[PDB]
């Protein structure tokens, strides 16, 4: 079967927050095609900017960048049940099933690794914790801004949310019973010490 | 093998396409065929296979000289039916495992059209005509 | 094992500084140190001034890089990219040549941390007035330091 | 034609005697309508050009509903096979 490489793919992935700001900045360097000048803007310079802008900005940014987590996740899931065909069923037989196919089948098709443990309360929410996660694993601002580092990174987590929405939808439950909320409120338990000291915790509720 | 009419029916018992591959009326005829079938899968009437995690053709049943199959995709929900003629079939085993053929066929340009990622998110006269477009192109 | 370490770029403008000492891993490791501004615009000097002699007096069709150079006490094993990015370092001589070291440097450490590191920038020479040696915007990755000590550890 | 008839038939009955017993057993009483299903089905479909398939047809369902005779699922198995009968009663007469 056909590939690509990872390295393209995972640059491409993390080349969504800049798209994210950019298009909002258009909606609301000088330099030449063949005839007419286009504005380009360094991708770096958004991070700080989105960082840096406003609240309602930011809520706008965050939701449109929900928004392609959505489409990948609900256009990647009729792929994954036509090739691995899973055991579930449409609406819902347990909630537990459909996680555990999440964390088996999409992580290891988006991501190298498969997602870590998974907590779950038998009525409520769930909790996917990944420890060190991949498309995150080079970025850094300082030795001492430590703390500007996790409010900064904040918007890179939202892709993933957006696909688990969106596995979530086109299975049952549709994307008004379904609340997730991502932080980076884990530790590095017991595991050896990566680049990136904190994990992440991906807080999924349904109804 | 030539297929009488292909419907496709989502979980929420939306009929997307009832095509024929075109007699004036029998559109008519294939389309109450199709609501006919659409009540076999909520039924304990036929066991459905919900075995190795596979999808399995049945004959659903046979009115007015169309021997018709269906399979589900319990995954998704979503309802195939195709219907053929008797005089067209001689009811060997390579013909039962042709026509899952043509039902895997027919199901991968569903999900093919479904994920082309331009449809804005549900504009049905779309999805339609794509559709429509392509079982052109294969039954031809 | 070595002495320094010593990263340029395409704008003429040195962009990492590491300076060794006794043979003790945790060696007087001053980082970007103003201190050390004036011994490396010389360092470039050397290598652009070498390079071009190098060049200019060529054959063949492939346009040839200096590997090393090496004078009475030290020498300079120095890698240069495509890109415009060249890497440069002071050790003793106890080995025929660094070509992997640095190359595994530039494939593992600064590719990974500062290419693919969108937090950080890349041509560091932002929007003109630095452009041409006059700046200093030098790296201060967390990853990219640490990394990179814990490599050359073994070898000083 | 005596090569594949009479074996269809006598497998057949031998099929759903030792297979299934009558009297209750709802899941005896869906195996048999499968059974009965995959049979029609299968001496409709390659019998055909014989000229008396109709009128064996007919028969032979109101014969074998005579069975299914003494709840829901008993019920809609009974309409079912009238529905056969009505529907192969209507392709003979038309």
């Amino acid at each position: 079967l056909p590939k690509v490489s990872q390295s393209v793919y995972q640059m491409l992935l993390n080349e969504m927050v800049p798209l994210a700001m950019g298009i909002e900045r258009q909606i609301s360097r000088l330099k030449i095609e063949e005839h007419h000048t286009v504005d380009i803007i360094r991708s770096h310079n958004l991070i700080h900017e989105l960082y840096k802008a406003d609240e309602e900005e930011k809520e706008k940014v965050l939701a449109r960048l929900r928004n392609i987590g959505f489409q990948i996740g609900l256009k990647l899931s009729e792929l994954l049940i036509f090739s691995n065909n899973p055991n579930l069923k449409f609406k819902e037989m347990d909630l537990l099933l459909i996680m555990k196919f999440i964390c088996r089948d999409v992580w290891k098709q988006i991501f190298g690794k498969q997602i870590d443990n998974l907590k779950t309360n038998h009525r409520g929410t769930f909790y996917l914790l990944d420890y060190d996660y991949r498309p995150i694993q080079s970025f850094s601002l300082e030795e001492d801004a430590k703390n500007e580092e996790l409010k900064m990174i904040e918007p890179f987590l939202e892709i993933p949310v957006g696909i688990i929405r969106g596995v979530l939808s086109s299975l049952g439950y549709s994307s008004e019973e379904v609340i997730c909320l991502a932080s980076f409120i884990d530790r590095p338990t017991d595991r050896p010490k990566t680049a990136f000291p904190k994990g992440v915790s991906f807080h999924v509720q349904v109804t | 093998l030539r297929p009488c009419f292909v419907s496709l029916i989502d979980e929420s018992d939306k009929p997307i396409l009832i095509y024929v591959p075109n007699e004036m009326n029998d559109v008519l005829k294939y389309n109450v065929l199709s609501n006919i079938s659409l009540d076999y899968f909520e039924s304990a009437l036929v066991e459905w296979h919900s075995l190795d995690s596979k999808p399995l053709l049945k004959s659903i049943f046979q009115l007015e000289g169309v021997s018709v199959f269906a399979m589900l995709i319990k995954q998704t929900g979503l309802k195939i039916v195709i219907g053929f003629e008797q005089k067209s079939l001689s009811g060997a085993d390579d013909e039962f495992e042709a026509i899952n053929q043509i039902f895997e066929t027919v199901r991968k340009i569903y999900i093919r059209v479904k994920c082309n990622p331009l449809l804005v998110s549900g504009d049905e006269k779309s999805i339609i005509k794509s559709l429509e477009r392509k079982f052109d192109e294969l039954f031809i | 094992g070595i002495y320094s370490f010593w990263i340029f770029d395409r704008h003429c403008n040195c962009i990492f500084d590491r300076e060794w000492t006794l043979a003790s891993n945790s060696a007087s490791g001053t980082i970007n140190s103003k201190q050390n501004e004036e011994d490396a615009k010389l360092l470039y000097g050397m290598i652009f001034s070498l390079r071009s002699i190098t060049q200019k007096l060529s054959k063949g069709s492939v346009k040839n890089d200096i590997r090393s150079i090496s004078t009475g006490k030290y020498r300079v094993h120095t890698y240069c990219t495509a890109s415009g990015l060249w890497f440069v370092l002071l050790s003793d001589f106890k080995q025929q040549s660094y070509t992997q070291v640095l190359q595994y440097i530039y494939s593992h450490i600064y590719v990974k941390y500062v290419s693919n590191n969108l937090l950080s920038p890349y041509d560091f020479a932002e929007n003109e007035n630095e452009m041409r040696g006059q700046g200093t915007r030098k790296i201060t990755n967390r990853n990219f330091i640490s990394v990179l000590e814990s490599f050359l550890a073994p070898m000083v | 034609t005596l090569d594949k008839f009479q074996l269809h038939k006598y497998f057949f009955i031998r099929r759903l005697r030792l297979l299934k017993l009558e009297d209750q057993t709802l899941t005896a009483f869906v195996g048999a309508f499968q059974l009965i299903k995959n049979f029609i089905e299968s001496i409709s479909i390659e019998y055909r050009k014989s000229v008396r398939l109709l009128e064996f047809k007919h028969y032979f369902i109101t014969s074998m509903l005579s069975y299914f005779e003494f709840n829901p699922l008993l019920c809609e198995i009974k309409a079912e096979l009238l529905m056969l009968k009505r529907d192969n009663w209507v392709q003979g007469v038309m």
